[PDB]
């Protein structure tokens, strides 16, 4: 009722059973973006690109050091100075201009990926060059990370030098095949993921490409059992050079299945390129 | 806020319709504070 | 006037033709904003009374000349004139933000005042001041980017209503040079 | 999307092929019985406020052991939100009458709903169980025609389906 | 990808609105033209070898600036990826068609298609005039007034499928410009 | 597996190469703390009877709905089945303090956990709420050393962290 | 990928330095704190999986405009997304809380990060407020001031790394507006 | 760069995973022998202007060819550059005993070293010996501690073996 001078703010009362009152207080709700000023002449708003809007002189170097990363390893599968049995791009009938309507189109589908599929495959390629490169560097992520053509042609070009891709190392039994044909199944129920077909394993445009790509992975499968004895040997121990390390770690069972059947181990193919 | 409102205040320049108009109350009705805007 | 819609229509009657195939990416372009072309127009008008304080005290705390004895806002006349005469400013780009042209903004209110101001005195340091503190505020609220009060709307960006709504504002905060 | 034209239309670019009559012939099945799939839709576009709440405390009563604090349902701020959820099911099933697949369940509703829940500590043993109490809650020539309950029964026990 | 059947969810769904009655009888309408709508489009199936004829052999009779070595379009490897591009918006806008819907199209063939074309030299001017040709010939096509191919019908209105492929066609005109 | 021998000497051999220094040190900091990891290992082998009856009945009492029929516990014989579901639980929990990591814990009893037991009708929420009765189970200068109960407390809150 | 045993040497190296005991006792300090940092982070990981769920409701607690339909955040999927993003910068900022050093926060996500999300259409002013609350509860789990959870520590002074982790947030919170 | 953070912190990102307390091990055998460690690195740098000109004639009493016009040592000029030459690998190595691991050696000093020498004539096999000198040269209880040496020693013979 009637004030003092004095000074008791300190001291409390003790008669505190204060779980009869309970209060509370608030404040926040204030987000900011950076706005720019001036009017002559200019004003600004924020653009979808999809992309990777990292400069446009950035993006015109990123596929040339890419197109360089390919041919550095297109000439690791041209070391010794051969055209290697590997890479096929073709059937009987030449059909690789064909095949050019065929790689165009993947040329033209990539290009006319939706925001989503987009803005997934410049992150998860970014992780998997941490994977596809062994050591652990201080320049090569420092590329691989702001760049992802360079990222993409790295986990194509290296892993195409070597023999762990799809069709090329070959099964020894029937049981090696079937398992090898079930990871495969996933691997349409992960480009598939549901009732829509994709845009991107339409592997064609016209009717002449239609059969020419049946045609011409059969000549391919047949060339892996084709072209030597010794770097089919040699793909069965790759087989478990991408498996093992750098796609099923800590599972002894998904790491014993690639050193049992390592054939089956090799279309497994968890880059993620929605093929 | 001023007022209960706040309106154009009636001593600006174009305050008028100035449609269809007389010669006289034209030039009257155009140009209507132009004796210091001007002439300054 | 014209807004956004009879921007259009004036220079296509200036070539004498019909509105055809070529503008229906504009005049369905301002057909997807007017959820949010009226959400940023609310914005203004819930505040004005907090913006139009807060823009005359923020040009007289720092330019201490304008509570100058004699001077231009030293009167209790000649500051409540103030706290109107930059209110009308505020509240003509209201209408122009809305109707997507500030065409109505010349012939209302720029058709006059830069020869005006002068005309019986207000002079065009703090004029042009005054403009610019509700000019970087005027973008904080629709992007919700206040320091103070956050409105609570819907996910999307509003950088192009920004370099839109900018213009009504400065425009005529320049004017008066 | 999830509908006939997702398949033909999508199988004939992924062959790189015209619509051919197979394309052409998928399609005829919409026809004849869109008759059967679309007064099935403003049944519960008419009961999109009356079988919502005959649900939750049908899944309240056999999932009694919510109101505790520390749990999915310690006050009503979660069965507010609770009835939001059910109807938030109930909106996708009604539109997937319309486009004859599961469409809007799969892009929106069903895929990564084993990611969610339990994480954010809500059963889902009660989610399918709710579904469930409304799938067999249904009478076929007293509700709705003949015609109209298949539609609506088999996306029903698909949700427990799809879930599982 | 999406359909005339799933066009009426999106807004909906955006609005939280169980679709009943009050819109159902676009759809009443739209299953009404079922086969009214296959028995249009197995029209332009059947001779759809026959509209990439005439449609570049017509474009080749108004232009001979294409057929000009050093042009665009004279030589044969470019005139097959020239009657690639000419049957590939033929195969898409038969997709259309069969949806009573325009995004098969709006996704597949009109992402990124005109930069495309200017990043090989494709001139966009040759491009809507034979999609022209293949838009006048096609309304032929449905329809019962060619010069000499006359399918068995059953007889009656198709005019609003007429209206639907001329909506589609220069929508596809409307993103190579 | 999983332990830091599941690190070193796989990303040397990921690397192509030797065991250098790099992963020579690594397991320096298993012998430091070998003493501090394992005698924790013989508390829940002594009491291997013990807690898991303790914990079985915690649960069922902020769980006590499941002894309906139609449900995950509607005889004796799913709480002779729910005895041994713990206790596999825990003896996996038992061997991650002798590896180091969790190795026995991730490729056993702990991928696809959100694929079997909704999908089995049982209920997940009473899974990681069991263990999180045992996880404030513990007094670290009473039951054991201080320098044993850090191994064990965060393994049994990442039995919560790794169902989420 | 760099820590405070490398970000000690790549200044050093810039001017081909022999490191000394000069700049050591900085890194004696950090080979004193090496327990002290692991009492921290243990109790980061110890309840992250309740902090992530703790912190996106926390963002819809203050705005129900995203569950709103036709929001950026309102479906199964979208949230089970939502909740894909939620975790992967709060496991990002437990390895610079290990390595006492940012550099693994800025390459991994935060290389145009920011944009990502309105190429996504994903709402900033939501994502800084979430990851305030993932700020505001990391550092009640690396002290003892929880609502229930107390865990075992030794006593002493931790604000240290409270600072370390309050310059940690808001270098992604300033790398996402 | 290479240490124990660039191995579970990466492993960790490299599975998309939390920092488990596999990753927790690993860096507490820094923290034990980290002061075995480093009273390695002040000795190098004691001696940085002491051992690298003990090395360089040492290297050039069993390389002494090279003084002829038209090799790698043809005068001075290439001796001024030569002892910059075993500095800078000597830089490196100091740094190794720093962060552990052999992080500024392979991304700075190490990886194209077969690229380089003989293709500027410089020969690789006075490169090993020079470092193979150094590398017996030592009394690990004397010049420094004995938990001290073989850490230093370890990244001498590493240098022959990397070269390798
Ligand atoms: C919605 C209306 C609403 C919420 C949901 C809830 C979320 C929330 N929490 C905080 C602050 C904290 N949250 C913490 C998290 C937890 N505390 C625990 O003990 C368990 C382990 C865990 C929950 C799963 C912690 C530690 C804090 C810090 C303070 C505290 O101890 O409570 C906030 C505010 C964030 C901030 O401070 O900016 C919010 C929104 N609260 C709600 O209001
Ligand atoms: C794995 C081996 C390899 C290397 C090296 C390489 O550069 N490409 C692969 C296989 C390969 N394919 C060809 C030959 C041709 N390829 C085409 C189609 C090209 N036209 C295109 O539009 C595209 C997509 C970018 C391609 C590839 C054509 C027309 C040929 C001509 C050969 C012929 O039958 O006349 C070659 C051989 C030539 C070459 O150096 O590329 C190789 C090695
Ligand atoms: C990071 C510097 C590591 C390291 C890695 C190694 N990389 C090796 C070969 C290699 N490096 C690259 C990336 C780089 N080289 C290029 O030519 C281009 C672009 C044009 C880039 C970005 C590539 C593509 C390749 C393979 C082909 C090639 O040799 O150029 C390498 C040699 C063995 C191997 O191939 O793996 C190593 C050891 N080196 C290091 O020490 C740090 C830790
Ligand atoms: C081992 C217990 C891991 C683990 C495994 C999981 N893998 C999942 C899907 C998945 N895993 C692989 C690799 C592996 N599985 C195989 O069947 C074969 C070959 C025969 C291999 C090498 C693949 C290719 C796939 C996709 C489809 C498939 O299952 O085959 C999975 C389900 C969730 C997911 O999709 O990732 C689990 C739980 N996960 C772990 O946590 C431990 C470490
Ligand atoms: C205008 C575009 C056409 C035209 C269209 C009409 N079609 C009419 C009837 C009709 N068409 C079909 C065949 C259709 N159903 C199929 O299952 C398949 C392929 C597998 C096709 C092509 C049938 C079966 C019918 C009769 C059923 C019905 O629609 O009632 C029709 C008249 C409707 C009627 O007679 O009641 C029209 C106008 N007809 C034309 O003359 C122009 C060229
Ligand atoms: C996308 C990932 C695909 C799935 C799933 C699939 O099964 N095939 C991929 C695309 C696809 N292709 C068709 C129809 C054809 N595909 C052809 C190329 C394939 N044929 C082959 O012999 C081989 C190598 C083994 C391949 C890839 C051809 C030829 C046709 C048929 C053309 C014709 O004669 O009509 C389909 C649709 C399958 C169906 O019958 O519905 C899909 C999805
Ligand atoms: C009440 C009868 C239920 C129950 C409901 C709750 N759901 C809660 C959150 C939630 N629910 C969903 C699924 C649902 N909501 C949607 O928006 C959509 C799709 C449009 C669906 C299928 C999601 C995705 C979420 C998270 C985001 C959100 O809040 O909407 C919830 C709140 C939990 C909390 O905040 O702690 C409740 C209470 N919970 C139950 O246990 C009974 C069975
Ligand atoms: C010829 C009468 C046309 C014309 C055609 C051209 N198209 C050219 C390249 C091209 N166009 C597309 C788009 C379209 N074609 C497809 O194959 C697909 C689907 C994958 C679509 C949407 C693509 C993808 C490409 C590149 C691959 C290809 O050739 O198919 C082109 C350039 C060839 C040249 O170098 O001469 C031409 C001429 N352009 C015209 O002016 C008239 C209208
Ligand atoms: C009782 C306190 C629980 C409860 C337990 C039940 N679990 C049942 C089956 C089951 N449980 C697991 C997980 C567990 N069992 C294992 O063998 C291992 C790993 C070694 C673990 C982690 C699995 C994998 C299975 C299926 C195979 C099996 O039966 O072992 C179960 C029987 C269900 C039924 O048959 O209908 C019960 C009752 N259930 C509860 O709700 C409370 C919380
Ligand atoms: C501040 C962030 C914390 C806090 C930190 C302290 N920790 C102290 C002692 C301490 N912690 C551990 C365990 C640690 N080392 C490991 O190897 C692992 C797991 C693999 C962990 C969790 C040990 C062994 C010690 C004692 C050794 C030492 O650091 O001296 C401590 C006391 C320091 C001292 O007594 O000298 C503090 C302040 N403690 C807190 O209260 C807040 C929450
Ligand atoms: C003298 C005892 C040696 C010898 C040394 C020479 N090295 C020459 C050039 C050279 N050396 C290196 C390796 C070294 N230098 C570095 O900067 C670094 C890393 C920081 C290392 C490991 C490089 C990379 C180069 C080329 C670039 C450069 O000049 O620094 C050199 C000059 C050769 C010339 O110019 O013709 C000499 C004389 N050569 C010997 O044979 C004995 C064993
Ligand atoms: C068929 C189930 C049995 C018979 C009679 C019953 N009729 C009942 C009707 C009823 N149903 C509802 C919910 C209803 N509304 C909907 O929109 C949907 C789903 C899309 C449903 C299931 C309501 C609110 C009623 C009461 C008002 C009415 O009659 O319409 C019913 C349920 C119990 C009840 O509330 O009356 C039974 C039983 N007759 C038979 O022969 C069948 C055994
Ligand atoms: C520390 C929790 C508080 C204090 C005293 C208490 N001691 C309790 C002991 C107790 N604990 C168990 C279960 C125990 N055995 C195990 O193997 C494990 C986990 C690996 C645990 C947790 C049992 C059966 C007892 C009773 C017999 C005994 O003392 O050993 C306890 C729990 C209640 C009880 O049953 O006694 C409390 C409380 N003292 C303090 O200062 C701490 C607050
Ligand atoms: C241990 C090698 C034998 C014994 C005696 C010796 N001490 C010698 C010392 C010596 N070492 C150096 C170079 C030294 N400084 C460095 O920084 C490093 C490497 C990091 C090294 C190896 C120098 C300049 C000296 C002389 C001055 C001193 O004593 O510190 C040595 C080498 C010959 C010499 O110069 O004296 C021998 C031999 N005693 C034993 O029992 C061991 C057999």
């Amino acid at each position: 009722w009637d004030k003092l001078l004095n000074t008791k703010p300190m001291k409390r009362q003790v008669q505190p059973n204060p779980p009869t009152n309970e209060t509370r207080a608030l404040n926040l709700g204030n987000t900011f973006r950076s706005p720019a000023f001036k009017f002559l002449g200019t004003l600004k708003r924020s653009k979808d690109p999809s992309g990777l809007r990292l400069g446009f002189y950035g993006r015109k170097a990123d596929d040339f050091m890419a197109r360089s990363i390919a041919m550095q390893a297109k000439a690791s599968a041209a070391g010794s100075g051969v055209y290697t049995t590997q890479c096929s791009e073709g059937a009987s009938k030449g059909m690789a201009e064909n095949a050019r309507t065929a790689s165009l189109a993947k040329q033209f589908r990539q290009a006319q990926r939706s925001a989503r599929e987009m803005s997934f495959d410049y992150y998860e390629g970014r992780k998997y060059a941490m994977k596809a490169v062994g050591h652990i560097c201080n320049y090569e992520e420092k590329i691989f990370q702001q760049y992802n053509k360079t990222a993409a042609a790295y986990v194509m070009g290296k892993q195409e030098t070597l023999l762990s891709c799809d069709r090329y190392a070959q099964p020894a039994n029937k049981a090696e095949e079937y398992i090898q044909k079930s990871v495969q199944m996933q691997m349409k129920k992960r480009s598939i993921p549901y009732g829509v077909y994709t845009t991107s394993c339409a592997d064609g445009t016209v009717k002449g490409m239609a059969e020419n790509a049946r045609v011409a992975k059969e000549s391919a499968n047949f060339r892996a059992r084709q072209m030597s004895a010794g770097a089919k040997a040699a793909a069965r121990f790759n087989a478990r050079r991408v498996a093992n390390d750098w796609h099923n770690n800590g599972c002894n069972y998904e790491e014993k299945l690639t050193s049992r059947f390592p054939a089956a181990a090799s279309s497994v193919r968890p880059t993620t390129n929605r093929y | 806020l001023t007022g209960y409102d706040s309106k154009s205040s009636p001593n600006f320049p174009n305050r008028a319709a100035t449609r269809e108009r007389r010669t006289v109350s034209f030039n009257a009705r155009v140009a209507r504070n132009k004796s210091q805007a001007k002439k300054i | 006037m014209l807004d956004a819609f009879s921007r259009v229509v004036v220079n296509s009657d200036a070539k004498a033709a019909y509105v055809g195939g070529s503008d229906l990416q504009a005049l369905k372009s301002f057909i997807a904003d007017g959820n949010k072309r009226l959400d940023a127009v609310n914005s203004i008008v819930s505040n004005a009374s907090c913006m139009v304080s807060d823009a005359v005290s923020g040009m007289i705390c720092e330019n201490p000349g304008l509570i100058s004895p004699g001077g231009n806002c030293y009167t209790n006349r000649r500051m409540a004139a103030c706290l109107r005469d930059g209110e009308i400013i505020l509240r003509y780009v209201s209408y122009a933000l809305l109707a997507g042209d500030a065409s109505v903004l010349e012939d209302r209110c720029l058709n006059g005042l830069k020869e005006t101001y002068i005309a019986l005195g207000v002079p065009t340091n703090s004029s042009i001041r005054a403009v610019s503190i509700m000019k970087a505020q005027a973008v904080a609220f629709i992007t919700n980017t206040a320091t103070e009060r956050k409105m609570s709307f819907a996910a999307g960006d509003c950088t192009s209503l920004a370099s839109e709504v900018a213009s009504y504002f400065d425009r005529v905060g320049a004017a008066i040079s | 999307m999830k509908s006939v034209i997702t398949t033909v239309v999508s199988a004939a670019d992924a062959a790189g092929r015209f619509p051919s009559n197979s394309d052409l012939e998928s399609i005829q099945g919409n026809i004849q019985r869109s008759a059967a799939r679309l007064e099935a839709a403003e049944k519960l576009a008419g009961n999109h406020e009356a079988v919502v709440k005959e649900a939750g405390d049908a899944c309240f009563a056999k999932y009694a052991y919510l109101k505790n604090p520390g749990e999915a349902g310690e006050n009503q701020e979660k069965i507010n939100k609770c009835y939001r959820d059910v109807d938030h099911y109930m909106r996708l099933v009604n539109y997937c009458l319309v486009v004859g697949g599961t469409g809007p369940l799969d892009e929106w509703g069903i895929a990564g709903a084993r990611e969610v829940y339990r994480t954010l500590n809500l059963p889902t043993s009660a989610y399918v169980a709710s579904i469930a109490y409304t799938r067999d809650r249904l009478c076929v020539p007293r509700d709705m025609s003949a015609q109209a309950g298949v539609e609506f029964s088999a996306y029903l026990d698909y949700l427990i389906n799809a879930l599982s």
